[PDB]
This record gives structure tokens, sequence and C-alpha cells, in this order.
RNA sequence: GCGAAACAGUACCGUGAGGGAAAGGUGAAAAGAACCCAGAGAUGGGAGUGAAAUAGAUUCUGAAACCAUAUGCCUACAACGUGUCAGAGCACAUUAAUGUGUGAUGGCGUGCGUUUUGAAGUAUGAGCCGGCGAGUUAUGAUAGCAAGCGUUAGUUAACCA
RNA sequence: UUCUCGCAGUCAGACAGUGGGGGAUAAGCUUCAUUGUCAAGAGGGGAAGAGCCCAGAUCAUUAAAUAAGGUCCCCAAAAUA
RNA sequence: UUGUGGUAGACGAGCGUUGUAUUGGAGUUGAAGUCAAAGCGUGAGCAUUGGUGGAUCCAAUACAAGUGAGAAUGCCGGCA
């Protein structure tokens, strides 16, 4: 169950974007698109499009039950932010930057989709084990 | 080296009221501008003197262990002959003769045009005088194929 | 290689005492309630443990001192601010609190550890003999 | 003795590096004390002196 | 004849990480830090592995004047007793566990007697 | 002010933590069908269900 | 029921379906050791050292003990010296008695 | 590595002499994500392509420091370069290994160079990471080691093949 | 510790005692001769520590007997007169 | 038997890296480089496993080193 929506370059600061969004995380849609159609935030309308596009994605390019839908996890990943310079006082400048960000939330259905990573990881590590215990089997 | 890379001498800081290192020049040898000058130095002799009379013992030698491996048989100036550059049949007389993975040299003073023409095309197998032979060519090979008039005029060189 | 020492983990009790304070004299009681908090008198003492029980001190106020001393040596508070330090004398505590002074000793007298703060307030210090602190049924361990 | 098999006799004697390690001494002071003038670039002055 | 030379020492780095872990966040990350606190906890090594030796003898002579005086008889007067008579090598942290196993220490105690 | 050495993360988000920002009051809005943010207007422009100005 | 051991220098008080360490004292693992120099065995003792007394004790494996780090160093003065430490000694138990 | 793997002495700097950078990589062949959904669109998601889409044009690769979130644990009366050894408690089960992960608490614990009489220092240096970064060679000499030759030896320099 | 050969560093030291020079027979003062220490070497006692006292360390060991020093409690060891 | 503190400083003995000479091996059944793991090491270092990765590398001996990185108020790039 992933329902991801990527975003990739849009300027925002993700500094903003993480702390206006921990008040949803782990919440449903249902309740959380009208506290963002109001809330007065900036990020507010980019964060309500991307997830109605994942709803739709996951109705539709997927198929999943939309009634039990609600956000598994905040990411606003910082990439390449971009640096122009700015005069001041008696000839001296500074060189500021321009943030981006990166917007991608996944959807979850159940109360679960979180211990089957630590199971994979468990796998993983395990056929390691069984990978070390062969390299002593050699007669 | 400092000089030799292009720049003009200047000092890009002033002296005074500056927190960084001194960097008294565009260009330094800890940059990436350049001025090594500790690299490759095209000056060294690539020589090292070895006197004639320790060399001739090397070579009596290496001589004495060629004809105590046993693995130098004999052969004649005619054998050389009978080919105009078919290695495959030769091919076949060396596998025949149980030389295929170690090289295989050969020594001549007449400079028979049959046998430069064939043994000229694998790394396994090269030709080589008695004049122009060195030792690590003869220890190159450990399996040499003879001929019959280099072993007198070997023995009276000494 | 190994003579491990033995030390036992998570278990731990604490009783209820009675001791006086009549004939006494503030040191001794002072370093016999120390040591019998502090856990000096436990074959099976663990620093980590709960090496204390609980104490109750009745009677503080007959404690004998050795005459001028009561006026002699000054025991000092300082607050916060400037001239803070509140100076008093023995019969001044003998009749307000000594039995905080006491406290103050036996603190003074135990390390300085992040227990010894738990470990010093498990002693409830009275001039009298009639409290709530005897319905939990102690034991007359005087002269300990 | 062979191109696979190649051991001289007792050379390649103790070499001395004073521009790396410092385990070993050959570090900063390189085994040649430390504020001598000679620590300056083009020391050893002229042997008459 | 120009060598990047790169691996190795990125190599060497980690294994200087890799020689402590789980500390205060910045430090199991900060390269030189991370080495200098290194080289302390190998001090505090050295000089722990002096210290617990030279303190467990003063846990137990503890552990056992607690009791002796709880028997009646200081410690001191104990190792004379021991010294006197009956000459019985034992350690203090021997004595300790013979607590801890009850009922054999009467044996002692009763030994202890000339 | 300067400080002599630079600050380390753990005030930086300690600090910013009273920065947690509270949620919004809602309403029940009923003839639109709207959850709209409570004491203010509703995406219908109905306040208390009148109609006072215009939706578009 | 019990008794003490002097391995080394170090006493040990073992009693009986006890499985321990000591130092190594040259035993093939899976054999049988008496051992002599003992003390307090039960109602058992002598004066210098416990005459006529032993114990048993069979071998399961031998070890290394942990590899700690020792780099010792002067700081400011360049010096550090390092070494790696790992110490032998034998996992073993006793199996009944021996008097 | 020529400054310059590219429209390089280019951009750019000064008004001018002069100074003076950086950045390359698709897949096998673009067949470069056709068709649908959402949105204003970029784009994202399906689907398709293709051996592979951790091959999507953001493109050979993708560590560190940098920023996040979560598995299990601890922590909101506490004088600490925040660690060691002991140590429960908890949660587990490995390069079967005197098991691992965190560590209530006890015992103790005033950085790394630098130069220095001597610095834990309020002397200086370092925000961090990554990269780079400073005893080579020529002609000789000195001494040692090793080798060769050998008491009218030995060496050839330059030079020729 | 004498001889030869090679490589150096070392001439900005400090503290205390013993006796002195100056000074105020003043200074953690300077300069000295001897004695030891630190530099160049840590520990235990002095609450704290380069020079003081006992000291002169491969490493590890859940061992014992001691030195200076210490034994009402912090903090480990005793009492008797 | 003597030891086995140790600055500067002297000695001895070593490890690792790049490549040339050769033997040898391995290699889409997956080289290098990579992260991850709960090893071996007296130390310079040497493994093993599993996934990314997509095509060379390593074992042994010599030779020549733009041959060994924490500091230079060092230089660059990114990040605070």
């Amino acid at each position: 169950m992933i329902a991801f929506a990527k975003q990739f370059r849009v300027r925002i600061s993700p500094q903003k974007a993480r702390l206006v969004c921990q008040l949803i995380v782990g919440k449903k849609t249902a309740d959380a698109q009208n506290i963002l159609s109001n809330t007065p935030k900036k990020a507010a309308t980019l964060i309500a499009k991307l997830l109605n596009s994942a709803i739709a994605n996951a109705t539709n390019n997927h198929g999943m039950n939309g009634d039990a839908l609600y956000v598994f996890e905040c990411v606003a990943n910082q990439g390449p932010s971009m640096k122009r310079t700015i005069p001041r006082a008696k000839g001296s400048s500074n060189m500021i930057t321009k943030r981006s960000s990166n917007l991608v939330v996944k959807l979850s259905d159940n109360p679960n989709e979180r211990q089957e990573l630590i199971k994979q990881q468990k796998a993983l590590v395990k056929k390691r084990v069984e990978g070390q215990q062969k390299a002593k089997m050699a007669r | 080296t400092k000089g030799e890379v292009r720049g003009g001498g200047k000092k890009p800081y002033k002296q005074k009221h500056t927190g960084k290192a001194r960097q008294g020049s565009t260009r330094n040898p800890h940059f990436v501008g350049g001025g090594i000058v500790f690299g490759p130095k095209p000056n060294r002799n690539y020589s090292l003197k070895l006197n004639k009379k320790a060399h001739t013992a090397a070579l009596h030698t290496v001589w004495s262990e060629k004809l105590a491996s046993d693995n130098t048989h004999l052969v004649d100036q005619n054998l050389f002959n009978k080919t105009e550059g078919k290695t495959k049949v030769m091919m076949q007389f060396l596998k025949s003769a149980k030389l295929l993975d170690k090289n295989v040299l050969f020594v001549v003073n007449t400079l028979n045009t049959n046998l430069e023409q064939s043994t000229s095309n694998i790394k396994n197998v090269q030709v080589k005088h008695l004049d122009k032979v060195s030792v690590r060519d003869l220890m190159l090979a450990n399996a040499l194929l003879v001929e019959k008039e280099v072993l007198k005029a070997l023995e009276g060189k000494f | 290689k190994t003579s491990m020492l033995t030390k036992e983990q998570a278990n731990k009790r604490r009783q209820w005492y009675i001791v006086d304070a009549a004939g006494l004299v503030l040191g001794k009681l002072a370093v016999k309630a120390a040591d019998l908090i502090r856990g000096k008198n436990k074959v099976d003492f663990t620093p980590n443990q709960d090496c204390g029980d609980y104490l109750i001190i009745i009677n503080s106020d007959q404690v004998v001192l050795t005459g001028n001393k009561k006026e002699n040596e000054f025991w000092y508070h300082h607050s916060q601010y400037i001239g803070g330090i509140k100076k008093v004398s023995g019969r001044d505590m003998l009749k307000k609190q000594s039995d905080k002074l006491v406290y103050n000793a036996v603190k003074g007298m135990l390390p300085d550890n992040r227990l010894s703060r738990r470990w010093i307030t498990k002693v409830h210090v009275f001039k009298g003999d009639k409290h709530n602190m005897e319905a939990q049924k102690p034991t007359t361990l005087n002269w300990s | 003795l062979n191109q696979l098999k190649s051991v001289p006799k007792a050379r390649n004697h103790k070499t001395k590096t004073l521009g790396r390690g410092h385990g070993s001494g050959l570090g900063k002071t390189s085994g040649r004390g430390q504020k001598g003038q000679k620590a300056r670039k083009s020391g050893l002055t002229r042997p008459g002196f | 004849m120009r060598i990047k030379g790169g691996k190795q020492t990125r190599v060497r780095r980690k294994k200087w990480l890799k020689q402590a872990s789980g500390s205060f966040g910045t430090r199991h990350a900060s390269y030189k830090v991370a080495k200098q606190t290194v080289i302390q906890a190998a001090k505090y090594a050295y000089r722990d592995r002096r210290n617990k030796k030279r303190d467990f003898r003063s846990l137990w002579i503890l552990r056992l004047n607690a009791a002796l005086r709880e028997q009646g008889m200081t410690y001191s007067v104990f190792i004379n007793l021991l010294k006197k008579h009956n000459i019985e090598i034992n350690r203090k942290v021997l004595s300790e566990l013979a607590i801890k196993e009850p009922s054999k220490f009467n044996l002692i105690v009763q030994k202890v007697k000339s | 002010a300067v400080q002599q050495r630079r600050s380390s993360k753990h005030r930086r988000d300690k600090r910013r933590s009273h920065d947690a920002l509270t949620a919004q009051a809602l309403s029940v809005c009923q003839k639109c069908g709207k959850k709209k943010l409570f004491h203010r207007v509703c995406s219908c422009g109905m306040y208390g269900d009148l109609r006072v100005k215009k939706a578009y | 029921m019990h008794a003490i051991v002097v391995c080394g220098s170090k006493q040990y008080l073992v009693h009986e379906n006890d499985t321990f360490f000591v130092e190594k004292l040259e035993a093939p693992v899976g054999k049988e050791i008496q051992l002599d120099k003992v003390l307090m065995l039960d109602e058992k003792i002598g004066a210098p050292y416990l005459e006529k007394a032993r114990v048993v004790c069979v071998v399961e494996k031998h070890g290394l003990q942990r590899k700690v780090n020792v780099i010792k160093h002067i700081s400011q003065k360049h010096h550090l010296k390092k070494y790696g430490h790992r110490q032998p000694y034998t996992k073993l138990k006793v199996v009944r008695f021996v008097h």
C-alpha cells in the first residue's frame, strides 16, 4: 500500500512544510481536506492538490477503499536550493539561498503496514545469515 | 613548478585586515592551480653502472644453467628450412615437441628467412641472435632450441 | 577467571524503626542513622538496590550540647540576595527546628549522591511522640 | 629464480622519508630537533662558517 | 605516475568510526572528535583496570566488616585472629560469598574460636 | 551579540518545538455542503445560513 | 556440597553442576583434571593449605578473552602506542567430587 | 593533465594595459514513459516500452557530512567533554558468539595540535564533510652494507654498432 | 664513563633543600655551587597540583602481603590505657 | 639472567597503495567501488556474508614511486 504522490521542486522551504504537516500526519482525508482548505498557510493549496491527486490515483490507478485511508508519513525533502547575491551597505554583499522542496506523502488503509518493513529487513538479514553459514559448509 | 605555471605574482588579499591564511600568491602549490615541485622529473639518468667482468660471469652462469636445464635440445640449419611461413605445421611440430605453454626461444647466427617469416605471429615463440640475446631473454623462455654453430663460438668466447 | 560477585536485584524491603535522642549526642546519632540508611549494616549491600529503610526519630529537642557550643558555633543559611546569611545558635534551633539541624548534619555527613537525596528523606524526625508516623507498626531499635 | 620468483640477497636497506608518518618519527620535527636555523629552507650554512 | 588514492583513507576513517558507537549524537559522527573520545575511553579503560581491581578489595573488606561488627568483632581483630592461630588464606570476596550461601559461615565463625 | 561557539542542533529543535501550531476550529454547515471553520463564512458565502452576498 | 580451589592466584567457590572459566592450565578439550590446591570443601580445612583434598573437573573448551584495544598515548607529546589484547582461558566444569 | 575534454582564453572583472573560472558520460537500439486518470499546467500516478524504469532524459555510480521519519528502550529535582566498569529493567536472537540492542542506578572521570619552564584552559586552530596538500632529482663526495675482480688489477669517458 | 666512526639535539628552563650574591641576609624574585624532581615519568599522601613525601609501570587477571600515609562518618581500614 | 615509562632524539623490524615483469586464480553463476552485519588480527591490516552495482580484479615475488592526510587563522565543492 504505497499511494504516494511525488512533487519534485516547487519553490518553498520544507522547514515550514514539516511544521504545518505534523497536524495532518496519521489522520484521514475527510477531516483534513476541509481544514487544509481553510488553514492560512502558503503550502495549504499545494498539499491539498497533492493529496487530491494521490486519492484519485489510489482509487482509479490501483483501487482501494478510501473510507480508511490516512496520511502514513510526512516528508519534505531538501533538494538543490538556488544561490543569489544581494548587495548591501559599503559595497558589501551576501550570498543568500532560495529553497525548493520535494513533496511525497503515502496513504495507508489499515492500522498496519509498518511492521512488515521490519519483517522484510529481518528477512534480508536472515538470507545473509544462511549465506554466512554456507561459507563454512565447504568440505 | 612554482614559476613554471602562468600567473602574475601578487597578493589578492591585503596583508592586514584579512582573517584567512596569508595566501601571498594567486597560485600556490597547495592549490589546484599548480606549482607542484614534487612530481615527474625528466632529469634522472635511468642507468646504473655494471662492469663487463661481472656481466660475463653472469652470462657464463646463465648458459651453464641452460645446458643444465636439459630443455635445450639441438636443432640444425637444414631444419630451419622446409617452410616459407607456415606456422601451422611448425605448431604441430612444437606441440609434438611438448611446447605450447612455455616461451620458445631460437638462437641463430645465419639469419634464415624461413624462420623469421615464421614464429612472428605468436607471443609464445620468438627468435633472437647470440649477439642480441640478454640474460632476461634467456630466462624469459625456459625452453630453447639451440643451433649447432653457437656451441663452439660460445665455448671459445667464455 | 570468573569468581563473579553476587548482589540481589529488584529485591527491596524497608521497615519502620524507633530511636530516642535523650542521652544521644548529635554526632553519634548522626553516624548511626547514616550507616543505617546507607546500607553499611547489611551483609547483602548493593549500591543501587534500595540500601535504605524507614527511620523515625523521637524527642530530638532534649539533646545535650557541651555548653558554650550552643552559642559558639553558628549555623548560617544564605538566600539568593546579598546579606542573605541568616545565622542561628544552638538555643535558637533547639526551640525552632533541631530536627532540621540533625537533618542538615546527616545530609552533610552522607555522600552527595543522586540517591542520597532519596536516602535523606527516608527519616521522619519529630520533637514529640504523638503523631501519625507511629501507626505503621515500628520497631524499637534504639542506640542503633 | 624466474620472473615468477625473484628475491635479492640483503638489499633495500633502511630508507627515510621526512614528509610523511608520525608514529615512527619523520613527522614535523623529522629527527632534527626544533627551532633550528636548518629547519628553514636552504639551511646548512657554508662549511667554512 | 599519478594515483588518486582515496579508498584507503576512507576505509581507515570507516574503521575509526566503527571503533565506537552509540555516543552522544554528534560525537559518533565527528571523525576527529570521535577519535579523541575513543582515546579518552581507552584512558578510562586502563585507569579503570587499575581502580576496579584496587576497589573490589575495599568493597569486600567493607561488606565483611559490616557483618563482623554485627557479629561483635572488628575486621582487623579478625585478621589478627587468623594470623595468630590457624592462618587460613582466603579472599575477602569469598568470605562474602560464604554469607550468600548461608548455614556455612557458621563453620568459619566456630573455627575462628581458638 | 555573537556567541563564541556554534549552537547545538538540540537547542535548535527544542526551541523550535514551541512553534507547534494549533488546529482550526470547525462547525457544521447544513444547507451548504461545507464543513466551515468556526464563526466564519462558508465557501457558499453563507454565514449562519444567510445568502448575504452572492456566491460568485 | 562445594569446594574452594586456587587457580593462578585466585580462589573459586564452586558447587556442583557449575561451569566456569579459569586460566589456561594446559588441558586438552574434553579431558578430566584433578585439582589439588583447594581449601574448605565440606567440614574439611587445613591450616596453611588443605591436605588430601582434590576436586574433579572436566574441560570443555579453550577460549580467548575479549579483544581490548589498549591505545596508550602521551598527548601534546606525540605518543600514540597501540596494542590489542586477548587473554587465553579454559571453560570447564566439575563432575561429581574426589577426595 | 595546455588555463581550456564544451562555441576557451569563453563568460565575467576594470575604462585600459592586464586579470581570469566552472561544468563529460541515457539505454543495445530512444522505442525518450504511446493510451487513461487527477490537476490550469508543469507534473504525478497507472498502463506501455524495454533484459532491467535503483535503465525515465534529474540519466555510468551514488559514501561522508547535511535534513527528516519510524522498530525496541530510556528520559521532564537535575550540577554532567555526557564515558568506562559494574548494573538491573526492558526488547530480542547473532560472523553459537564467555549473544545482541537501550541503559534506572553505583564508583570514578576539568579536550586534540602548537610552541613550549610549564595549558583542561579565558594563547592560538579548527562549523562539518569530501577532495587536495608540502624531503624528489642531477653531478659528486663521505661512510656503511652487499656484490664482482684481484695484487702490473680493474674502469672505460666521450664515442660506434 | 676509555678509543674510532655515523647521526644529531642541546646554550629562552623551572621547583625545592643545603650554603651563599644582591636586595629589606623581602618577594612563587634574580643569579649561583651541591643534592633530588619535572621537563622526558604516571601512581598512592597532601582536597585539588611538574617539581613536595613514598614512589620508577609490558599487558591482563572479581589475588595476597606491605611503604608513605591513614583507620568517628562522608571515604577503606582499632581498639585499649 | 636482564628486562620490557619514555620527549626531542638514535637504532631495528614491519604493514598497506598505484602500476611493470612473470607465473596462478576468480569473474552476468556478477569484477571493481559501495553501503549493512553481531569476525580475524600484537599493530600497521586481512576476511566472510547478503542486497545495490554492472565489468575487471586479486593472491605471491621484485622494481619505480604525483607511495601513506588532523590540524598549516591551508585551497576547493556542498552543507549548517
